């Protein structure tokens, strides 16, 4: 309801989501895109478009 | 009577306001009943506060017997809320000197192989190479034998003897009722399982460039869900660093070419040529002594 | 010195230094009038030495009113507040 919390809101959505890419982009790339969204708990489109927009 | 947590807080409510830091006789050897009541109650945090009084001031104090092991002991029993080999094995190099100096080889047996328990599951460190020689290396013992080449067993760990050496020699390995605490032995299964994996993928970068994905999972003993938990944390802390290829089950190397090739990598060439003409030009006149002569 | 204007020291130059939940900072705000930027800043680094004197890693509550009544009443004088005579 508030707009300043829903501006927040984004903000905490990509600071908890780059700490998590960050755990997956540390060790070797080139892994399976399913196998990603399945630890961030996410639809597969919302992984790919958050991550290449970064 | 079986009371615990009322004489725990009374004692804490009275002596912490009793002494003056006046006489340390009868000061330091109350404390260690104190600070034993914080542990059978369960609370880390009191115990941790207590061992920050007289554990500094006795080492400016002269070495006596009972208060240098009643730190050895209460050391132990807080460990068992942290469970930190690391922090715990630091502890020991004390009474490692305490029984080969003070006692004799009666108690340093098994204090010998109780700390080399807490090194073999010790994460990392820098001082892990120089604890391997140690002093008293080469006593001729069968504990020490059995730990000995424990510690040379990772550069060379196959797991394939994993489970056949811990069921004939057990004695700080699997069964161990001595300073550790549990309702189960599956504590001592599940935390040197831990150690093993990281040395064997530690000595696989140095060794193997290239392995197969699949032969890697029977290394490691472990399956396909339990591998990728384990290499995580490795690269994550900064450790090492390896190839994990989940389509192709690849495992590689990586071998970084940040070092620009030729414009560094060349010196390993520079020392093939440098022997040369000095070894030749050397037994130029060697050779013709022996001829002549 | 206003409230807010202190507590800008307190939850800056504490924010470096380990303390713990026990130890609260609005004691120190509303009870010190007219501080300078150092005398607050000496409070957080008196309590640390007071800490280390105790063989403490932390900052209790108790050690922010030990090193709370050294750095309180910097006047020694008397004859003060006198509109008469």
């Amino acid at each position: 309801g508030d707009e300043l919390t829903r501006s927040h809101f984004n903000a905490l959505y990509d600071t908890l989501l780059e700490s998590n890419l960050c755990k997956i982009i540390e060790p070797f790339e080139c892994v399976e895109i399913s196998h990603i969204s399945k630890i961030i708990g996410l639809d597969t489109q919302q992984v790919e478009g958050k991550l290449s927009q970064m | 009577e079986g009371k615990i947590d009322e004489a725990a807080d009374i004692l804490c409510e009275l002596q912490v306001e009793t002494y003056g830091s006046m006489e340390m006789s009868e000061k330091i050897q109350f404390i260690l009943e104190q600070m034993e009541l914080s542990i059978l109650k369960g609370d880390y945090s009191q115990a941790t506060v207590l061992s920050r009084k007289i554990l500094k001031k006795t080492f400016k104090n002269p070495k006596y017997e009972s208060l240098k092991l009643e730190y050895y002991n209460l050391l132990v029993k807080i460990s068992l809320h942290k469970r930190e080999y690391l922090e715990v094995a630091q502890y020991l190099q004390e009474i490692y000197q305490t029984d080969a100096i003070k006692s004799d080889e009666a108690k340093w047996k098994p204090v010998l192989s109780h700390i080399v328990y807490f090194l073999v599951l010790s994460p990392y460190g820098n001082l892990q190479n120089d604890l391997i020689h140690k002093i008293q290396n080469d006593n001729n013992l069968k504990k020490l034998e059995s730990q000995e080449s424990l510690v040379k067993l990772f550069t060379t760990n196959e797991l394939m003897r994993w489970p056949i050496v811990q069921k004939t020699y057990e004695p700080v390995l699997n069964e161990d009722d001595l300073a550790f605490g549990g309702e189960a032995n599956k504590h001592h299964w599940e935390d040197l399982q831990k150690r093993v994996i990281e040395h064997n993928l530690r000595v696989i970068s140095e060794y193997y460039s290239r392995i197969t994905l699949l032969r890697l999972n029977e290394l490691l003993d472990l399956t396909e869900s339990q591998t990728e938990t384990y290499i995580s944390d490795l690269v994550n802390q900064g450790i090492i660093y390896a190839k994990v290829n989940r389509p192709a089950k690849i495992v590689n190397f990586e071998k970084p070419k940040n070092s620009s090739q030729l414009l560094n990598e060349w010196s390993h060439n520079v020392d093939e040529l440098l022997e040369h003409i000095e070894t030749i030009g050397h037994l130029i006149t060697k050779e013709e002594i022996m001829h002549g002569l | 010195r206003d409230r807010r204007e202190r507590r800008l020291i307190f939850g800056t130059i504490a924010s470096k230094m380990s303390l713990a939940p026990e130890a609260d900072l609005d004691s120190l705000i509303i009870r010190n009038d007219s501080l300078s930027g150092a005398v607050i800043a000496a409070i957080m680094q008196e309590a640390g030495l007071r800490a280390v004197r105790k063989n403490r890693y932390v900052i209790l509550q108790s050690d922010l009113e030990e090193a709370y009544a050294t750095q309180v009443k910097t006047d020694n004088t008397v004859d003060k507040f006198d509109f008469y005579k």
